[PDB]
């Protein structure tokens, strides 16, 4: 029996921890990179370094889409939905974003 | 909006303003996010649904 106000409650929970996790990930690949680009060589030819980078930029296009759907959701926007319901690229944030993916739907 | 939601909001955007501005985060905004991660939503009830 979940009203419209707990499915906001959820909704918003669901993105701020989803957003914990990406941005966690991304402070731990970051970390990576710096160390890679510093105690690595050949650096101009490393594909793990592009990789990387876009791997981050994954990350951080899904923090920002969650960040303006919770705008949106306390705004009181009708139907507002995270521009991206797939995750980057067991693994945690996969089964969250099939759960966000899912309470969109129904909700 | 809860005052814990509202603190962790404010947490994540100044981390992705530090994040695409390639500067560190400081230390009391990832001490929010880890607590955030710690401590998860009712994923349960939220599957009830």
């Amino acid at each position: 029996l979940p009203t419209v106000d707990e499915q906001r409650q959820y909704k918003v929970q669901l993105l701020l921890h989803i957003n914990s996790i990406l941005l966690a990930r991304v402070i731990q690949m970051n970390n990576s990179l710096q160390n890679n680009l510093q105690n690595n060589i050949n650096n101009s030819n490393n594909n793990n370094i592009i990789r990387i980078q876009q791997l981050i930029s994954q990350f951080l296009k899904r923090v920002h889409a969650n960040l303006q759907c919770i705008s949106q959701i306390n705004q009181g926007v009708p139907s507002a939905k995270p521009l991206i319901l797939t995750p980057p690229q067991q693994d945690i944030l996969s089964k969250l974003y099939l759960l966000l993916a899912r309470v969109f739907e129904i909700w | 909006f809860t005052a814990e939601q509202s603190e962790l909001l404010k947490a994540q955007i100044t981390s992705l303003k530090c994040l695409v501005n390639r500067k560190p985060i400081p230390f009391e905004f990832q001490a929010v996010i880890q607590k955030s991660i710690n401590h998860p939503p009712d994923f349960k009830r939220m599957l009830l649904s």
